[PDB]
């Protein structure tokens, strides 16, 4: 339709002039088969109560453990599911393959960082305070949500209530950092759920900013079902964009991989002409192609492969 | 010189070098080209007001409040009006303004209003991205941003696109959210380098207090050029170094007149942008070490490799 | 009730005796008698966005998406019609009140308290709005932080969206700080509040701000059936949080909820007045 | 006289007698005692560093606490805060409008001293822990600290660095003194009108609504009459200012007689 043709058309746009900015959840990470958040909640669940969510219980649980155990068997009981290594799954070539200006991800995973490493293009990881000031590249792969590249303890990582109660506190640099990203760059969201912590936090953030002043992050919806028409207004006025993958293709919902990879296709294959049906739009774009070169007396013929890519 | 002063110019250089230095502009830069002072300011806003100018000086409190007297008072017509009288006007660059654009900086972080820095950068032709409002941030035209925190007249000359009252202040972390985080990231990114700011002026004692909050050696302690009157104290230098400033002195280095600036400034920015037989082995392994991973190199990349 | 009842409730007594008591009571009680659970609403609202029908944070965004979607005039359109229904004060409203506490602090949009207080004759000048806290004619104090319909019926008096959080402090600075001089000057006791309450985590988190050993740790009665967890009530005790087992007091049916309430008022009133 | 000062004092003297009338008390109230002013320690400060702007006070004792120590801060502070003055009239003038609660952002025992000779209880509320303990339904609050728990820099909050933290480091003092502001009738006596605090003050006024609260009352007893601009700036900031030198012609340096004169017309007003 005409509204995710225009999303796909300012995501490319973006991407093409290196103004683009990946943002990717864990879903991403989950389509590598690493452990996701609700396993080790359920695991803590079941260590604390003895036998086995929401977004209270999700940094509760894990709080709870945090106190009523201690730190090393918090750590522990982490580190056995987390330090577990996964292959980097389709996804993140594909989202490696658009050229991101930058990378935030709340993902404790190295996967991002290998897809990087894979494609050549040294990303500067910034996962804790002292990486923001010492980064020589100027392309940050920006984990938001802490690492486990010192170690795998919990304090490296932001997964327990506390944790993100004193985020602003705990890691002023890196919130500043990936806010400064965010109205800077084109922002994409891949791997997160529409009512995630961390995306509420933005749209919260993004509230107190000038209206009109900042361009409208896309999130990408790789949800089992069709969004709901309602939901999908409420989020677009908060300042977002949403493409669904469940309505661009019909896929069975057990399976995830399908839809991440129907949008990144999208994303990837989609160029300025292959909207362009009506001779009304070729003109257009052959037009904005050209018209700066009017400015010069002559233009070398086999100069004219650079102008039309 | 100094050993100290040897070690800022070095690690100045450096970063100047490596595409990551930036100039945080005062606006004693400014004032170097007879620019209307801001004491000036609001020595007028005092003498519209109470009908007589101010008997001595103005505290920090008299700079912030007595504009937002008059404006609330005398209303914004008349604010502007001011504004408008005072700075419409057009100054030439200083020889400072040349300077500082002669390092190159990554990006040049000010809070003057005036357009004396974005008449500098053409003059060495060089293209920066003006950011001084809160719209310019997402639609930046350029890689290196002069960034105006304190705004500019370039949207007319009124006293809203500024931060010059009480309440600008007061209301700039949600006036300027864009902007300040902005600023904040480039701070925190880059190597810092102060000029025509005093200690006490207001901008800098809110960037120390931010400071404050930042992890224990986590950020880089930015650079401060002082060139006030008289010497700098032994004990403001060491209330100021451990609160993250690295002053670096001009009075203390040259022993120059009282109010005369521009050669006191000249002097540290000259020392900046100026820059045995076993130094000479040295330097050549330095440069040839990380060639010994090839196999075999062609001479004329030996040529590229010694610039 | 050996150690960790007895001295609560005798606690309780001496600073109800000494008069520096206040209750906090949570919605829960105003639902011992029939009232709209916020639950309840909540599937209602879904219902009008969606076909059929929950997280604390879907407590806040559905009628939240409700109001941005269809407008301000449905929402509080669904909100009287649901909330306008009159019902009779439970005997948890006067065994309450027979506590003589001095303030009474709840995040009840009803007037199933202040009726109370009226009946019984003790006059509390309620305070529900902005305004009401700078002209206040009585030295004790209903305030209802969640506000209430007196003005109108119509949202904007009650926070219950998630924007109405999220603007709370700016929107009530008066009454946030009434309620925590309140809190700090007072010994609180919290009745018919859920242990993961969003009202009672952010008071648990202002709590935590305040300095070690600089305030009295509020009691909080638990009333729903199943005994306490250990590890949830060391987490909640070490929360600054005081907490009386209703379920562990007495032996009774998960359903029947009149029970346990009334097993933990009658033990603090009846012992020791 | 005048009609707006009239009023001003009838609203007052109304206040006080159904008991809802709170006396902000300054430094002014506090320097009739002659007591040490603050510039005297910040100019002892500065000696001390290199052998008065508003910036200045609270940078002089920031640097000397930073420079010298703890040590020397709280010795410097002991030697001059340990005169024992005697109380003002102006102190039992406070006492007898029988105020509900007493705010002093000072740090001397002058005012607590004036409550035991009137015989008036007030709970002294200057630290932290004394929120919760205060048993007396009235409170004298000490939003500044005070030397009651000692002589050392921990108790006040004299120096920048404390002003910087005192909303996260008094929460419970600054809410009390914000919820007392709300809920009664304040006057403010021996301050500047460009004083720290009140400016501090009227700037989280402002947070609040409209016509949620009542506009404090200002006793301005300074030598210079006001400006007119000035009076119309504060007057829109939430204050209502009496003027002392305008209510009466008077000696510059008779700070004494202003003080008193305002309050024995609050006085006679209350009969
Ligand atoms: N809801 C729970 O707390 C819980 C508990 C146990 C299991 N689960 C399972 O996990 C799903 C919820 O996941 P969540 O906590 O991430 O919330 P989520 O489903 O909202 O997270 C969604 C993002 O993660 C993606 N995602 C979900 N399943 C995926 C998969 N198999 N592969 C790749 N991506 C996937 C979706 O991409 C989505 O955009 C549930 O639908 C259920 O199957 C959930
Ligand atoms: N307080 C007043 O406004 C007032 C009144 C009368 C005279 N003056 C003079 O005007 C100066 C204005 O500076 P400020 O007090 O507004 O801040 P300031 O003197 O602290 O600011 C000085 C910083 O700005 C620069 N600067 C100051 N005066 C300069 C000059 N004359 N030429 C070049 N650079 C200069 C210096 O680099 C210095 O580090 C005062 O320092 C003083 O010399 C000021
Ligand atoms: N859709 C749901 O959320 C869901 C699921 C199971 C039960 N419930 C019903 O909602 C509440 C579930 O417990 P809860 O803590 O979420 O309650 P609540 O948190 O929805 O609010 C009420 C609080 O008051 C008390 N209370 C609980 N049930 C009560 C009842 N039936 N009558 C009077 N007071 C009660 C409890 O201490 C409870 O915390 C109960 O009312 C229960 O019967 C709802
Ligand atoms: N501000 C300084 O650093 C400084 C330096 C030298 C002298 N002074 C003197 O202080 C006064 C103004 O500033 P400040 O902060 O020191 O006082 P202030 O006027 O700023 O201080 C607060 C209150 O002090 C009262 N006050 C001032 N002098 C008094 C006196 N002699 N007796 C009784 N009350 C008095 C006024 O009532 C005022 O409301 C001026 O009178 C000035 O002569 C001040």
């Amino acid at each position: 339709d005409n509204n995710v043709v225009e999303c796909i058309k300012e995501i490319t746009e973006s991407s093409r002039n290196g103004k683009l900015v990946f943002f990717v959840g864990a879903g991403v990470s989950t389509l590598s088969d690493y452990p996701q958040w609700w396993r080790l909640v359920d695991k803590y669940h079941e260590e604390l109560y003895g036998s086995p969510y929401s977004s209270d219980e999700y940094l509760r649980i894990p709080q709870i453990f945090y106190n009523v155990k201690g730190e090393m068997a918090f750590d522990g009981i982490l580190k056995d599911f987390f330090q577990v290594d996964k292959p980097t799954n389709p996804i993140h070539d594909k989202i490696l393959a658009m050229n991101p200006a930058h990378v935030i991800t709340t993902n404790y995973d190295n996967l991002i960082d290998t897809a990087c490493w894979k494609r050549g293009k040294y990303f500067s990881v910034i996962s804790a305070e002292e990486d923001v000031a010492n980064a020589t590249s100027s392309r940050y792969l920006l984990k938001v949500a802490g690492d486990f590249r010192k170690g795998f303890k919990g304090e490296n990582v932001v997964l327990k209530e506390d944790d993100y109660l004193n985020y602003d506190q705990n890691y002023p640099l890196i919130s500043n950092l990936m806010k400064t990203i965010i109205a800077t760059h084109t922002i994409v969201f891949i791997g997160y759920g529409l009512g995630d912590y961390n995306i509420n936090m933005l749209l919260n953030w993004v509230r107190k900013l000038q209206k009109d002043s900042f361009h409208k992050p896309f999130f990408i919806r790789t949800d089992p079902s069709p969004i709901e028409n309602e939901t999908l207004i409420y989020y677009e006025n908060k300042g977002l964009r949403i493409i669904d993958a469940a309505s661009l293709i019909d896929s069975n919902e057990y399976d995830y991989l399908e839809r991440y990879s129907a949008v990144m296709d999208l994303l990837i294959e989609s160029q300025e002409n292959k909207f362009i049906t009506k001779d009304d739009e070729v003109i257009d774009y052959i037009y904005g192609k050209i018209s700066p070169l009017f400015a010069l007396q002559y233009i070398r013929k086999i100069d004219l492969k650079h102008v039309f890519e | 010189l100094d050993n100290n002063v040897v070690e800022c110019i070095k690690e100045i250089t450096e970063s100047s070098r490596n595409g990551k230095l930036v100039f945080f502009v005062g606006a004693g830069v400014s004032t170097l080209s007879d620019y209307p002072q801001w004491w000036r300011l609001v020595d007028k806003y005092h003498e519209e007001l109470y009908g007589s100018p101010k008997k001595g000086n103005y505290s920090s409190d008299e700079y912030l409040r007595i504009p937002q007297i008059f404006y609330n008072v005398k209303g914004e017509m008349a604010f502007d009006g001011i504004l408008k009288d005072f700075f419409q006007v057009d100054k030439p660059t200083n020889p400072i303004h040349d300077k500082i654009l002669a390092m190159n900086p990554a990006h040049v972080i000010t809070t003057n209003y005036d357009n004396l820095i974005d008449t500098a950068c053409w003059k060495r032709g060089k293209y920066f991205s003006v950011i001084s409002a809160e719209e310019d941030v997402a639609n930046a035209t350029s890689s290196r941003y002069l960034l105006k925190v304190a705004g500019d007249f370039r949207k007319g000359f009124k006293g809203e696109n500024v931060v010059l009252k009480e309440d600008d202040y007061l209301n700039y972390d949600q006036n300027y959210p864009l902007i300040s985080n902005l600023m904040k990231t480039i701070i925190a990114t880059h190597t810092i380098v102060f000029i025509g700011y005093g200690l006490g002026d207001y901008n800098i004692n809110m960037l120390l207090n931010w400071v404050r909050k930042l992890q224990k050696d986590s950020f880089h302690k930015p650079f401060f050029i002082r060139t006030d009157p008289s010497p700098i104290e032994n004990e403001t230098l060491i209330y100021y170094e451990n609160k993250g400033l690295r002053i670096i002195d001009a009075a203390s280095l040259i022993d120059s007149n009282e109010y005369d600036y521009l050669e006191r400034y000249s002097a540290v920015m000259d020392l900046l942008i100026e820059s045995k037989d076993d130094e000479v082995i040295d330097y050549i392994y330095g440069k040839i070490s990380p060639l010994f991973a090839l196999q075999y190199i062609r001479k004329i990349d030996l040529k590229h490799v010694f610039e | 009730l050996d150690n960790n009842v007895v001295e609560c409730i005798k606690e309780i007594t001496e600073s109800s005796r000494n008069g520096k008591l206040v209750f906090f009571v949570g919605a829960g009680v105003s639902t011992l008698s029939d009232y709209p659970q916020w639950w309840r609403l909540v599937d209602k609202y879904h219902e009008e966005l969606y076909g059929s029908p929950y997280s604390s944070d879907e407590y806040l965004r559905i009628p939240q998406i409700f109001y941005n979607v269809k407008g301000e005039m449905a929402f509080d359109g669904i909100l009287k019609d649901f909330f306008q229904v009159d019902k009779p004060t439970n005997p948890i409203h006067d065994k309450i009140l027979a506590m003589n506490p001095a303030h009474v602090i709840t995040t009840n949009y009803d007037n199933l308290i202040d009726t109370a207080c009226w009946k019984r004759g003790k006059y509390f000048s309620v305070i529900s709005a902005e305004e009401d806290v700078a002209n206040a004619t009585s030295s004790r104090y209903l305030l209802k932080v969640a506000g209430d319909f007196r003005k109108g019926f119509k949202g904007e008096n009650v926070v219950l969206k998630e924007d109405d959080y999220l603007n709370y402090d700016q929107n009530y600075p008066l009454i946030s700080n009434l309620m925590k001089t309140i809190i700090a000057t007072h010994t609180i006791v919290f009745i018919g509040y859920g242990l993961g309450d969003y009202n009672i985590n952010m008071l648990l988190n202002w709590v935590r701000k305040l300095q070690k050993d600089s305030f009295h740790k509020p009691f909080f009665i638990r009333t729903d059936p199943s005994p306490i967890e250990n590890e949830t009530l060391i987490y909640y005790e070490n929360k600054g949080l005081r907490i009386i087992d209703a379920a562990s007091l007495i032996d009774s049916n998960e359903y029947d909820y009149l029970e346990r309430y009334s097993a933990v008022m009658d033990l603090l009133i009846e012992s020791q007045e």
